[PDB]
């Protein structure tokens, strides 16, 4: 999967991170997960099953899919949202494929 | 949730990482292993369901990684032989929040471990 | 009042005609309907009955939350007349997360698996009483056909499996007379993974078409000889594979002996039967999801390896509607046995997030020797009008 | 155990007496009742059964919105004992937006039409199993009687129409033994549009009184010879015509050879039968709307063209209350065949805009040789108290 | 196959609890019909409960103004005895008055419906309509509202047409397999007969009815089904059984005439003979239908005005409502046993906290053994009801 | 034809799941009866579940203060096994204590109602009331709240009248076709016999009961139906089965006398004999009715104070509520099989977030084959219910 | 044509205007199938009322329909500038025939 | 959405064909109607057709001049007006019901309207 190398945004606005892939990747299956990793800490799941969201995760995070590109939308960009963001998908035969990681930076 | 300590190894050796899940019986759940090189992204080594004892590996990790499990203790072990120089990374153990089923066959990654650093050196 | 032999020929089948429908999800928005998954239809000599694996709750209930789980201690087998929705007056014949049932001409045999995934119990209920029980032999999830078994001359053939769903698994065939296991036979042949078989009588034996969850998109075939207690196995030779994860019609392949290793992965419960040399089968229209369902006859698909000639296509469920499991059953006619199939229509979560539950409806079609037409029979429940 | 021959005389009918009522709409505001239309009563040799074309939903439901449509893939045929309302425990015997059920003395035959309008499938189900199927022969819309069929000596006659409702349509009579079509016969005679026939046995044959939607304000009669498989057709010679869109009693006419061309562009199902030269006939009180229902007897209305002598009038439903389809069914007695009729009571949209659904109740009357009185039996549901 | 009731009458020392239907309690959390005037009739296998149910449930909006008893939407409801009147019941006929019986082969239902001026009584036998009659006096054509009695295939029904405050035309219809074969006018000393409870006393039928004109004592109609002959009298008890009655000190009966003692109305009741004694069930209250007791009067069927009472059982306590009561006979292995049903009316015209009017049943049966004491009211809190 | 139960007992290596009724789970979104003290009795064709309903549904206003067990509105509810107790069930009799039997031809119901000081036990056979008895000690007349056995048309019901903390008169009643043909006082060394679980042991009947006065070691009553003889003892196995008991180390049971070992209250339980060994069921907890396990004690029917345990099955987990338990026999092709039902009580006096007290049942049957492990609690979220 | 209508009507912004449409018994009368259409100059007709009283989605609730005997009425409450148009009434005359009325020209002042 | 043909000029005594196609979904059971509006005059209902039945209905004043045909597969209706006269100059609209044919929907309801075509007949 392909992800932007880095993104930047202002406090209080909304940002969107894209994750593109082939048909065997995001586009045929609705199993797209988004993970958030602060520096020096383990990855934390913030989105699973494209749109669904675990309990204890802020409602500001909203996952979405359209065609062969998944999108994570962060509305109300706060300073605790500065972390690496990873997208993962089901490859098709008991295999998971990851992205590259987006270095979100608030200003 | 708990992993083994950091291990210092020489190139050409073999390392064994462990991950024990506590809080109930997780034999029917799916445990996966993720690699993160310092400064790089996340790579999915492979997964296992401890009940079925049939691991799945990625295309790039077949022939190098051996994943074993004990379903009674709900513990998953990862053995990485032929420790090449670029095998230094942080290794994470993750577990699905849902048990195996018809609608849950993909290896979900919900509950994450704390990590374990292995360093191929000299 | 005697045993069933199925000693009649097979009907001339030019297609299928609508037989029954259960508008369970539509009725459950303003009614008391069981939440169910994995139904099937088994017919006694008089009528036909629908069976479901209920979750021990109704849809308009608080316990419908997190229904997507498949193995809970509250799952029961629900028995009803075909056409009657699963309401509060339904009979729960056994505790089961997986079940099978036939009628031998005298009584009903229900095979029901419950317990733990590590240690499971399969009970055999004949004529309203428990006769025999077996335990897990591989200490894995002990499963079963999730459809009917074939009840020939008092001898019952139930295909059970125990093992990995992504590796080698021990699959056994149990021969039961009047609720008592009289024989056990390991699976033999070229099939490498057998799960949730759809079985039909092909006198003097039984033919089952199952799913493959490990390196296979073509369906395995298990032929059972009930006199010798012998098992042989192969794969459907029809080229157009019938597992809901599969490659397109151009790149699909199915040779008679080995699994095709073409998007093997997961699977769906399906069916296929023989027409001398032709094969009548049904599969989901979508190639990655269980959306839609079509049935067609492939010429020389039971004899010629990788034959992609298709005739007599019907659209049971359109591509824009959610399908699910499907299975075969056999009805004894005046002169020859007819083949019918049920299609599961799954409505609920992991695809539709506006609700918390997961349930199903069922649409049943039967083979005909005459003319039919086109149509569409989805569940047709507005998900925004549901609790 | 044995077939039905109806080889008994038609006993004396001095009128009709109340037999049954289903307060479906009244019970449906505080209960779980199906949304139905086009019901009919057919009696097996032991008891009587009510049938309806459901809409795959209950009335206190979100899926009751826009129920005015007639051809819907979720429509099923609902079967119950006469008197039992259509609750959640009913049986859906087939998928149909058009149905016809009969009993030959051994089992039930159901004719069920479903699918697309341009390409529909009529399934013939006998003894709980699908035995036959046909498709459309004119590809317009395939319809059946929407009442009971008649079986004599194991041969059942079903009138099926396909074509325009405002023009020429191909109408056929199908002769079926044990679910298998043994003969088909094109309509022959002077009738020019035949739809929704009400058929009764008149030994040795069958007599049907039907609905003309093209040019006839009077009802066509189809006489069916079941041994020669022959069909003749005519009209009713009673001047008092029995179709809902009709002229007043002074200007109505029927010479029973051609349609009267007065206001025949629509109609109701209707019914009529013959007692010697006289005709017993039921129609609606209103001459333009489906409000009210009377039954009477016209002297020499089956023999003398344009006869307007009326005796023995009973007001089944008053002018101020809605009505609908009405049909006939015959019941074997100790020494005679007795005629009975069912009347629909439509409550819902396109007349009453305070609700969104459209359902019905049914009132069933039977003939008697004795004394009766007067009364009034409408649906009687307060539409302002309904969901 | 036909029932003859040729066996003797069972030894009866009292009555024992048999069945109860908690219809009012269940209707607050379920879909239960709104019914009134029920009865119990037993086929050779089991027993069935019948109710004149109006076309509505209790949690419905159509339960308003239910107090009317002659409504075109009223239908007769059949069920197994013990099964509540839920949405799966059978409406066998249209009736605001009905009478059901079993001859050992099939069921006969007499059902009257229509207008008060012109009413139709249909006779449904074996699931089909066989005969119909109309009003002969053009008043409200009524019926027993209990079970009829069939002996050797001949079933006896009592139908009254006329005034409830004056002379009325009461007729006895003899019906074989749904067809009226004979009609017999009432003859004897009874001057008002209504809502009879009938039991087979071989070779004939004995009915104890309700007088609504001048009598607080109950009329008796003896019916001979061979020659179709009718005689009538009054109960010689003295402890009269009608709900509007004088106290035990002032009540009287003399077997011939109505006593003219507060007999301007009445309730449906029952009484049967055990030789010279009479087993009789009435209400505890002397003016309202609250409470229900049963007892045995010594020399009550023979000696005029015999106020000797033994074996009193309190079926429903006096602080709880009651209603219609009726008799039905069950064939034993040696003898015919007598049983009685009691209506428990809950709803309007006495309880204004709700708007509907419905009932429950309590069914007791005679026993040759011992028993105890108790009370079995409807027991539904009217403040928890819709 | 009558049932003789004249086949040998089946080989039992354990028990296998047979049936579950998710009544409490279904009652949150449905109209389900509020019930307690159920049992399962099997006719030659199928099996039926019986309950003592409180005359109300769970989503109802009359579910308040349901913890009472002796109410005039309690009725015996019949259903096919697996069918929940919905609004279409049959109330066969009025009872706050009941026992059902099938003799091969028809059903027999013993149903007790009335006041505590004066109670009536009605014996109903083939759908009609055949007999009635009263209290002989003028205390609460109770019965086995389970099935009992009919051999060759003779049915043996154990009834108890008296104190639940002292000496009580226990009588075994022999009934033929609904008629009490004999009565027999309890004889033996058992000092307090309450409701029992009875099974055929040809030619007689063996019952294992509860002791509510000074014992926790399940008194045994053996009944000879030919000469109407009663003998009594206790269970020799040291692993006692009553819910109020001490730990396995300090428990004791000699089979002559009650152990005087936290006698106190009790629960309905079951034990039967396989040769010299005993298959028994009890609750996991020692003071509360939480959890349920079954096990086989070797030499537990012959050797006094035997504490050797094999083949333990956890029917209901320790953290889940349980209740009454009982036995019933099913006739197979060549041997009689033993099956047991377990009550799962959910409601008040332990869970105070609701106001009602209702239950479910889990039914297991014996098997000669292999089984596995599991746990089948009621599994109803009490925060998600009325 | 077969249904009569006012030739023209006028009204002030804020008041309510009723447009009448009368006909014979075969016309508006029995067969309560009366439709009202609205046509702005240079555009196609738009259905605003069908089945006497029912109103399509997307039409303003200010437009209402009613029937009395042999006449139908269209009530516009709260006249605005966008309600200046030609209004037509149609009915079902029987035997698969529809009959229109000569339109009225509603102009606001 | 109903697409319609283009405006065509004609000579008197000729024949014109107007076509209207519904894009929508599948509308064969629905009832289409043809309406004529003279410039400055009102609306007159020429006739209608259900494309599935292919049995047109005409007004009394238009019987003998207008031919209405249909294609149910494409749901396209055609109106042929022959012997064009001076007062055939108008705008022709095609309307369609919002509900399919049924027992309670037999009259030609006219809910969705096309844009119209002008036919000019003079010279």
């Amino acid at each position: 999967l392909t992800q932007p190398a880095s993104l930047s945004g202002s406090p209080g606005q909304s940002i969107t991170i894209s994750c593109s892939g082939s048909s065997s990747d995001i586009g045929d299956y609705n199993y797209v997960s988004w993970y958030q990793q602060h520096p020096g800490k383990a990855p934390k799941l913030i989105i699973y099953d494209v749109t669904n969201r675990p309990s204890g995760v802020s409602d500001r995070l909203s996952g979405s899919k359209s065609g062969t590109t998944a999108s994570l939308t962060i509305s109300g960009l706060q300073a605790e949202d500065e972390a690496d963001y990873y997208c993962s998908s089901y490859g098709g035969n008991y295999n998971l494929v990851f992205g590259g990681g987006t270095k979100l930076t608030v200003l | 949730l708990v992993e083994s300590g950091a291990e210092v190894k020489k190139p050409g050796s073999s390392v064994k990482v462990s991950c024990m899940a506590s809080g109930g019986s997780f034999g029917s759940y799916g445990f996966s292993w993720v690699r993160q090189a310092p400064g790089q992204g996340l790579e999915w080594m492979g997964g296992i369901i401890p009940l079925f004892d049939t691991p799945n590996y990625a295309q790039k990790f077949q022939g190098r990684v051996t994943i074993t499990a004990d379903a009674s203790t709900s513990t998953v072990y990862m053995e990485l032989s032929s420790l090449r120089s670029e095998d230094t990374a942080v290794y994470y153990c993750a577990r699905d929040s849902l048990p195996y089923g018809d609608q849950n066959y993909y290896y979900g990654m919900h509950v994450w471990g704390q990590g374990t650093t292995v360093t191929v050196s000299s | 009042a005697e045993y069933r032999n199925w000693s009649k020929p097979q009907c001339n089948i030019t297609g299928f005609a609508p037989f029954s429908k259960d508008n369970s999800i539509r009725l459950s928005a303003g009614g008391d309907i069981w939440v169910t998954r994995e139904p099937y239809v088994s017919c006694d000599p008089d009528k036909c009955y629908q069976f479901a694996l209920g979750q021990g709750t109704t849809l308009n209930n608080g316990h419908s939350n997190d229904t997507v789980h498949d193995r809970t201690p509250y799952r029961t087998l629900l028995m009803n007349e075909l056409g009657v929705p699963f309401h509060l007056g339904t009979k729960q014949v056994c505790i089961a997360w997986s079940s099978s049932s036939c009628h031998d001409g005298k009584a009903w045999l229900h095979v029901c698996v419950t317990g733990d995934d590590e240690n499971a119990t399969a009970s055999f209920i004949y004529n309203g009483r428990l006769v025999d029980s077996i335990g897990s032999w591989s200490k894995k999830i002990l499963r079963t056909q999730e459809s009917e078994c074939v009840c020939i001359n008092g001898t019952c053939t139930v295909v059970m499996t125990d093992g990995s769903a992504s590796g080698k698994a021990d699959t056994k065939i149990l021969f039961i007379e009047e609720g008592k296991i009289v024989h056990t036979s390991p699976l033999s042949g070229s099939a490498q993974h057998v799960e949730e078989c759809s079985c039909y009588p092909r006198y003097p034996g039984v033919r089952c078409v199952c799913r493959d969850n490990w390196k296979g998109s073509n369906r395995p075939i298990v032929d059972i000889n009930v006199k010798d207690y012998s098992i042989v196995s192969s794969y459907v030779c029809s080229g157009l594979v019938g597992d809901t994860p599969r490659k397109n019609d151009s790149s699909s392949s199915s040779h008679c002996l080995d699994p095709n290793n073409e998007e093997g992965g997961h699977g769906v419960k399906g069916w296929a039967f023989d027409d001398g040399n032709d094969v009548w089968m049904g599969r989901t229209i979508s190639e990655k999801l269980r959306s839609g369902y079509e049935t067609f006859k492939v010429i020389e698909g039971w004899s010629k390896p990788n034959s992609k000639l298709q005739i007599n296509r019907q659209v049971i469920v359109d591509r824009g509607n959610r399908s699910g499991y499907s299975g075969i059953f056999s009805v004894e006619g005046k002169s020859c046995i007819n083949r019918c199939f049920y299609v599961e229509l799954i409505r609920g979560r992991k695809q539709e997030t506006e609700v918390l539950w997961t349930s199903n409806s069922i649409v049943v079609f039967c083979g005909t020797s005459g003319t039919y037409g086109t149509g569409s029979w989805p569940d047709g429940a507005d998900i925004n009008l549901m609790p």
